[PDB]
């Protein structure tokens, strides 16, 4: 309802938003798309503007800030005069900035604070994860380095975490949003799809690191059948860590629901906790479209699932 | 009928029925009553939560303060005593004795800034007299004047 | 469902009934429901503070209407039928018919059918 | 703690609430399961909780006594109190490491975690290179305020952000300070201090503050125009009620009413202008107790009889200069001990100078004697 | 009540039955409608319903945990437990009429049966005349046990005949003597009676045994206290008071029923021939006596109460046969000297004219009347 | 003027109050327009407002920092502090 | 916000540094110096120079002797300056 841009309020000119986020994506995508006549031309939008986005919340009926990022790429039409953005919050700065760090062992919220140290990003009070990890010795991005040292506080019994941008990054974990919306309500349509695509019944641990930790974890063999699987990873060295990575990474396969909704929750965001019928479960994915007609499509799942793929 | 006035408002909040049941008169004149007692105890309780209309309320005020709680006291002697023990948190300069003394003792006082070295004098008047008995008054004073000065006293009616 | 019952209320008499025990006379789930049902259509729609917005009917303010004699009859017709079918027990309401007997003096008539009133399919696998 | 003495009109029981609503029907069931006793429960039990938890609380948190959050807070600002912040743990860290590595300002540095304990993280104040000693002192805090932070030496020793070159890390000495969140038992003690006390300046009261203010002296007594108007003497004693040495005495006065004197200083004590402050120590009578003491199963005579002793001294203070000690006072503070559990079971032949009577101060303080079982 | 286990056999499927039972036959067709489904399908359809109906019922009343009716008393009469049985509801009914009229007992009056609700029918258990006076009060009963009865005050209206000179029949008050018992409650009490041991009245089952009544803090026995096996159990409330008389009743009828008819022999817990009393232990009265002096304004009364709530306080933490502390009660006075809490002085200081610590002999302690000597 | 915090029991709900009431309810039916919901609801409703009306302007009184008109002034008068007063204006007229 | 103010704790008891601060709290007030008795009976004098070292002028020295020490009560009126009983306090300012 409201653009800002830098200074101006291009909310008059353009066709839809879509506001577009998944569980393991870069970064919260908003792909905006404008009609670029004199008015519009003048102002000369290049990649690097920053997009806020301003419409009604859901939850109080404020204009709050829904998005707050950077345009990535704009791409001009000259026939049709349409110039299409594709709006992306900070976390994309991180996903392509490539690093080395060496790191002792230590908790992944201690190793999120070092990084917006050493590259000066803002950040909240990180919540403590708890979770302790093994050295290692990164290469890929800074988001990518988030991830796997999230990866491994996930295995161990850590709690899911998630990194999200706004105006300062936010180590949101995935089952405290505010809200726990239900979408039977405005169930337009959908799609519960069930399978044995990534069930795991047993877990060989191999360990490739000394305390010769080795052992067999299966835990509903009798009911689907050891589909086993082998984790052969350096970072678990102990006992402890394998039963934990072990009982993280059990599942009943893949268990989802292609949510189609008639009305656009705008407050819902990946990993947030949301219910349809009794159950509760949580977005995988969510996808509105802020056309004339406000509209939302979800992709939510168990989060046993959750943590097996994703994590 | 109903007697209570919020029992009559509860009753016509319901569906209109009930015009000639004794049965649900009675029972919302009940609540109604309830409702009124609940309603004068919410007036008492805000006459508790200050020390000039404290009440009942004036134990909690005076063991606040420390003074000595006494029921057997007149309530307007126990309220002067507190408000008195009160304003004796800051600077002792004519106007702050003046009212301070004025308010425990209920009666008009003008500190009369005596022409001795180190005295001050404190003038009473009262329309109605005062008892034969204001010790108190001079304990008080004591208590509460700077140390380096002394203190003369006369009463009027 | 679990529906469940109630006390007796003679509209009659504007009293409760009660045993000679002195106990409120209870009735059963059907009973309890038509003595609801009697009790919404009575009550007024958006002025008994008590209830929400749901309970109750709009009868009452229809007479003041300058509608016509058949557009007073539908406005019944609806109001009725809105009014009685919120209750989970009620399955259907209509056959409503009027009789102007007076020139401007009305009786209606309806027929309320009730969740226990359906016919159900005999057949099994 | 203080509780509010509440009427009991304001603390009904449930029951009594639903029997004075029942008591108004007449000609109608009212057993337990009919309409009316069930109808009624409800709105006696709504009632009843309302009540209670409504105007008691409501009542309760307006005074000191007994407010626990914000409201506390609002009182004691209203009474001129601020509560105590936490504060953060600081010390210093001795790194280890090659010659010419610069460690920076905003460097973290933990001490050990394990399964049990996350790790108290350390945050240096300070950018610094190591010297010729291999070795380098810089300052530190702990990042999160609190008691947490106060670690032991040698406890700080691992580094969050691999620095080439650094070899080792350690803390020689405990980090101090680590101040925690005031306690609401001792904000509530220190607003209700503030409210009791008269706070006045240049009174009696005000005077003994201030020389409570001075370190050493444990108890101090006061005389208003002692030679005249104008005259102010101060009556000070040591940590145990006996005579204060002439250099504490000269500490107090420098404190109240230096009688030293200078063209703008002219004595800028704490006294007011034109007070003419002696500071002494007064004559002191002492009084022993002398009783046949019994004493309870755990505890030690001695200590019991010194904590006797302290208690009867802080009755001293009580004892004015110049006033009378009560024979029945020190039986009380004597028996006190025994309601209380305090390791006496019984006493008799309660005596104080070896008499049973009153004893009047011919304008001496009191000093703490002697507790003498016999 | 338990949901009841059933065998498989017992739940198995008519069309099952009817496969088994034609699963024999190979030559002749077995077409429904054919002759051999003829023969063999009802029988089938009366197995399985007889199977499912008949031997699961048989199996829910066989087992205690979900028998009902006349098998649940039986089940409790194994073990000894009967179900409460109900009362006929009891009363006086008044009549007033010409003084001639004579009234006989087995009178049949009745309630106002209407539309809504029948009459419930009531019979005289005695026979009176109105000769005396106009009005005559008469004993009467319900016909019908349970709770049906138990009407309001002027319930009772109607005469099932006529009697000659009767003016009114009123009940004056309402009935109370009507009661029904519950299927579910017997069957619990039948499943609360498993106790397997520590039966024999012991000092440790009588302890037990005054404890399970409500309102029993602690209890005590004393084992032939008057010979022959007799008992005493005494006992303290449950904030160590004297235990009231409708507790010690409630008690004694508990352990040891005392109201037993001719035709009648105890319930209680006690054993046969183990004799049992319930007693408390006497309630002291701490009296004080000192020569009080109060400060300046202060009420004495205000004082000398705050004082007696003060000492009482102290006293409810002595238990039976406890020490009353005298030299502590010296600091429960000298508390308010120290706190100046009215009180200026005392001397004198006694309890029930005492100077010394008391020690309580089957005695629990409570405060006495705090008196002012006020010595000439 | 700061804001004043509310416990959660002051602030509590209507309907929340009236499902506390009627949670006691088992065999008699609860609905809308029923006997029971005539009997209990303007309880729960008069409930919710003394509770959220009366109780908050106390609570509001209560304190200096939110005090007003003359409860403010009487807890100016704790403190020995009065407001200044009006005077009526003055001149001269030919 | 004036009963919120009226909340220090201590420093009340009109010393030398405490008359420096009241005529530091009056604006117009650079430096403040004090005489103890320079009249006896404990007067107090109350030496005060503007911002920019200067004699102060008539007006702030009366502006300072009304906060401090009012001149001007009537009889049914009371000091309510910063000085408290008993202190005499006057104004002044250098030649």
């Amino acid at each position: 309802k409201i653009i800002l841009n830098g200074k101006y309020d291009i909310a008059n000119f353009n066709e839809g938003i879509t506001l577009s986020e998944a569980i393991d994506g870069v970064a919260y995508k908003m792909d905006v798309s404008l009609v670029e006549p004199k008015q519009l031309k003048d102002i000369n939008i290049k990649k690097g503007d920053k997009i806020i986005l301003i419409d009604i919340a859901y939850e109080s009926k404020k204009e709050e800030t829904i998005f707050d990022g950077v345009v990535w790429e704009t791409r001009r039409s000259e026939k049709s005069k349409k110039l299409t953005l594709s709006c992306r919050e900070r976390t994309v700065y991180m996903e392509e900035s490539e690093e080395q760090y060496q790191f002792k062992e230590n908790t992944a919220t201690q190793r999120i604070e070092y990084y917006c140290k050493q590259w000066n990003i803002p950040y909240y009070n990180l919540a403590n994860t708890g979770k302790k990890l093994a050295k290692v010795i990164h290469k890929t991005n800074i988001l990518d380095m988030i991830k796997k040292d999230l990866k491994e506080t996930a295995t161990k019994g850590g709690d899911l975490f998630r990194v999200r941008m706004d105006n300062k990054l936010k180590l949101f974990k995935l089952g405290t949003n505010a809200n726990v919306y239900k979408l039977d309500s405005i169930l337009e349509d959908a799609n519960f799809t069930s399978s044995f695509n990534d069930a795991v019944t047993s877990v060989k641990v191999l360990g490739k690191s000394k305390d010769p930790i080795i052992g067999t974890y299966k835990k509903d063999a009798d009911k689907f059948g050891t589909l086993q699987k082998i984790k052969q990873d350096e970072k678990i060295k102990n006992a402890k860590e394998a039963k934990k990575a072990a009982e993280a990474m059990f599942n009943s396969g893949e268990e989802t629901i292609s949510v189609d909704c008639a009305v656009d929750i705008n407050r819902i965001r990946a990993g947030d906790k949301v219910s349809l019928k009794s159950k509760e479960y949580y977005v995988i994915d969510v996808t509105h479209t802020l056309d004339s007609r406000p509209k939302m499509k979800l992709n939510i799942g168990s989060l046993e699932y959750i943590r097996r793929k994703f994590y | 009928m109903i007697a209570s006035k919020k029992g009559k408002e509860m009753l016509l909040t319901l569906s209109p029925i009930y015009e000639q049941s004794i049965i649900m008169q009675s029972l919302y004149e009940a609540i109604g009553s309830e409702f009124d007692n609940l309603e004068l105890l919410d007036e008492e309780i805000e006459l508790q939560l200050f020390p000039q209309s404290a009440t009942w309320g004036l134990g909690f005020w005076e063991n606040r303060v420390g003074l000595i709680t006494n029921l057997d006291e007149d309530m307007e002697t126990r309220r002067r005593k507190v408000i008195a023990k009160l304003q004796s948190k800051y600077i002792m300069t004519p106007k702050r004795m003046s009212m301070i003394l004025q308010s425990y003792t209920g009666a008009n006082i003008k500190i009369n800034e005596n022409i001795s070295p180190y005295t001050f004098g404190v003038e009473l008047t009262s329309t109605q007299g005062f008892p034969k008995d204001l010790e108190d008054l001079y304990k008080r004073v004591n208590v509460i004047k700077p140390s380096h000065l002394a203190v003369s006293y006369k009463l009027v009616s | 469902l679990d529906l469940k019952g109630s006390f007796l209320f003679d509209f009659e008499k504007g009293e409760f009934v009660k045993n000679a025990d002195g106990t409120l006379k209870k009735c059963d789930k059907v009973q309890a429901y038509k003595q609801w049902c009697q009790k919404a259509i009575l009550t007024p729609r958006y002025k008994k503070a008590a209830y929400t917005n749901i309970y109750g009917s709009e009868i009452k303010d229809l007479i003041a209407s300058n509608l016509s004699q058949s557009a007073k009859e539908l406005e019944i017709t609806r109001l009725i039928k809105e009014t009685i079918l919120v209750h989970p027990y009620t399955k259907e309401v209509g056959e409503f018919s009027f009789n102007w007997l007076e020139n401007s003096r009305l009786v209606e008539y309806e027929f309320d059918v009730l969740t226990i009133d359906d016919e159900n399919i005999v057949i099994d696998g | 703690e203080r509780e509010l003495p509440i009427p009991v009109f304001l603390t009904e029981d449930e029951d009594s609430v639903h029997e004075r609503m029942l008591s108004n029907f007449q000609d109608v069931s009212t057993l337990e399961g009919d309409f009316i006793y069930d109808a009624t429960r409800p709105t006696a039990e709504q009632i009843a909780e309302l009540k209670q938890l409504g105007l008691q609380n409501n009542l309760k948190i307006a005074f000191p006594q007994t407010s626990y959050g914000t409201y506390l807070e609002w009182l004691g600002e209203c009474k001129g109190v601020f509560k105590n912040q936490p504060t953060k743990a600081t010390g210093v860290i001795t790194f280890t490491g090659v010659q010419g590595t610069i460690i920076t300002k905003g460097t973290i540095v933990t001490t050990i975690a394990t399964d049990e304990k996350q790790s108290i993280e350390f945050e240096l104040l300070e950018t610094k290179t190591i010297g010729e000693n291999e070795t380098v002192d810089i300052k530190a805090e702990s990042r999160i305020v609190g008691t947490i932070g106060n670690v032991s030496k040698g406890s700080i020793s691992v580094l969050l952000g691999s620095i080439s070159g650094v070899k080792s890390i350690t803390n020689k000495e405990d980090f101090r300070g680590g101040t925690d969140i005031e306690d609401e038992e001792h904000f509530r003690e220190r607003v209700l201090v503030a409210e009791q006390e008269d706070k006045l300046s240049g009174a009696s009261s005000d005077y003994i503050r201030w020389a409570k203010e001075v370190d050493g002296v444990g108890y101090a007594y006061v005389v208003s125009e002692w030679a005249g108007a104008g005259t102010v003497k101060v009556l000070i004693l040591d940590k145990n009620r006996k005579a204060a040495t002439q250099e504490l005495i000269d500490k107090v006065q420098e404190y109240i009413y230096p009688l030293n004197i200078s063209e703008g200083e002219n004595r800028d004590g704490k006294a007011p202008i034109g007070a003419l402050v002696t500071v002494v120590t007064p004559d002191t009578l002492l009084i022993n107790v002398k009783a046949s003491f019994i004493f309870s199963n755990g505890f030690s005579e001695e200590t019991v009889l010194n904590n006797l002793k302290t208690k009867i001294d802080k009755y001293l203070d009580k004892i004015d200069l110049g006033g009378t000690v009560s024979y029945n006072a020190i039986q009380a503070i004597v028996g006190s001990m025994m309601l209380t559990d305090e390791g006496i079971e019984d006493f008799s032949n309660l005596t104080i100078n070896d008499v049973k009577e009153n004893i009047k101060l011919q304008d001496q303080v009191v000093g703490i004697g002697e507790i003498v079982n016999e």
